[PDB]
């Protein structure tokens, strides 16, 4: 019943240290565990960065040793990255991971301990930027005559002008999941970027329902909740 | 080749096997692990000690090996298979560090071709209070993942102010995309109308919208 999630800065400036935590839970960080971190630069492969058990001793990828250190917090029951002198390469989706305990070297008294990484948190966004962070405006898209088709309405929230990704979006607080499209974001000229949430919902709930769309820019330490109503007037 | 290898991609017909294998000095002695992932999702561990499925993986997955190659295959591929597939080693080197294998791309052929559905919204009254406006032209379940999309103000085109985005790949496999007309309030008020036009294999769905 482990379960991770990472939290992180969004963006570093370039030559700067990345700090990353994956809290843990269902699960304490002093039992038998390789609590590891894992990196995807955008649109290429993973790249494993290294592991941590709970008594100090660590294991990292040979091509980021001078770079890395990751460290455990029994008490608060989390474990976390450091990178330092960071660059543009160092832009990447960067996961937390578990493994449990293994033993995969020709001296291994067993051989049935494999290595593998079972449970995974859910990403979090970094980018290496020295320009300057920029939270969203976000507006309501409301359902109308127009964007009704028989039984079906679609209504949403427009996120303007932000920097760095990402943008999440929930609706009525996680409450509606049904019918929510939250399209990838537009880089635009200005080098900010820009998205859209849309959800279809029946079209005679327009008037009993209320519908908020709550727009998260962690790198901004922003948060919105829009609500959105039908046009009348 | 002594690294960890597998094609970048292979295709696989809906209901029929595929095997993807990954090669490298690595495997030997080794028991390999296979991760499944889709767009904007964490990898999924689907076989672990080179043959072992994790609860919750279904039956149609297995996992075989043998001196430096190790193979993940699925048997009756369902639409859903389709993914990107690393393998992952230790190596023998050093303190063993941990290779991800550079992932193979498994495309599942027969999937249902689709249209584009198309809302396109004109800007909110808070936009246009703001001194902005901005057009929103949302396209989706369409297959394959291949669109042109146009712009008209009343009958004429527009190309300034417009961005449009790259297709993305839906959780069903059909893909999206967005595209923005950005104007000044002045110019979406005194219009008749503006139109968004969706170029997809050869057929055109168009939405217009109008100041009200």
């Amino acid at each position: 019943q482990v379960q991770l999630q990472e939290s992180g800065p969004g963006l570093v400036k370039p030559s700067g240290t990345l700090s990353l935590t994956c809290a843990v839970s269902g699960g304490s960080i002093s039992s038998s565990n390789w609590w590891s971190w894992v990196r995807q630069p955008p649109g290429k492969g993973l790249e494993w960065i290294g592991e941590i058990s709970h008594g100090g001793y660590t294991n990292y990828n040979p091509s980021l040793k001078s770079r890395v250190t990751i460290s455990v917090d029994k008490s608060k029951n989390q474990f976390s990255l450091k990178l330092s002198s960071v660059t543009a390469a160092d832009t990447a989706v960067y996961y937390c991971a578990r493994a449990p305990p293994y033993c995969t070297s020709a001296s291994c008294p067993d051989d049935y301990y494999y290595y593998y990484m079972d449970v995974w948190g859910k990403g979090t966004t970094v980018t290496v930027s020295g320009a300057s962070t920029k939270g969203p405006s976000v507006f309501p898209l409301a359902p109308s005559s127009k964007s009704t088709s028989g039984g079906t309405a679609a209504l949403g929230c427009l996120v303007k002008d932000y920097f760095p990704e990402p943008v999440t979006v929930s609706w009525n607080s996680g409450a509606l999941t049904s019918g929510v499209h939250t399209f990838p974001a537009v880089l635009q000229s200005s080098g900010l970027y820009s998205l859209s949430s849309v959800v279809t919902v029946p079209s005679s709930s327009l008037g009993t329902q209320t519908y908020i769309c709550n727009v998260n820019h962690k790198p901004s330490n922003t948060k919105v909740d829009k609500r959105v109503e039908p046009k009348s007037c | 080749s002594s690294e960890l290898t597998q094609d970048p991609a292979v295709s696989v017909a809906l209901g029929q096997t595929v095997r993807i294998t990954c090669q490298g000095d690595s495997l030997r002695g080794y028991y390999a692990s296979w991760y499944q992932q889709k767009p904007g999702q964490a990898p999924v561990l689907v076989i672990y000690g080179k043959n072992n499925r994790p609860s919750g993986i279904p039956d149609r997955f297995s996992g075989s090996s043998s001196g430096n190659t190790a193979s993940l295959t699925i048997t009756g591929a369902q639409a859903e298979d389709e993914a990107d597939y690393y393998c992952n080693s230790r190596d023998s080197s050093g303190n063993h560090p941990v290779v991800f294998g550079g992932g193979t791309k498994l495309t599942v052929l027969g999937q249902p071709k689709g249209a584009p559905s198309v809302t396109l919204f004109p800007p909110s009254s808070e936009e246009l209070q703001a001194n902005k406006a901005t057009l929103v032209c949302l396209i989706s379940d369409f297959y394959p993942g291949a669109v042109t999309v146009a712009w008209k103000a009343d009958s004429s085109p527009v190309k300034a102010g417009v961005e449009t985005t790259t297709p993305s790949k839906q959780s069903n496999n059909k893909y999206a995309a967005s595209s923005y007309l950005s104007l000044t309030p002045e110019q979406w008020k005194s219009h008749r109308s503006y139109s968004c036009q969706v170029t997809h294999e050869g057929s055109t769905v168009e939405k217009t919208v109008a100041p009200t």
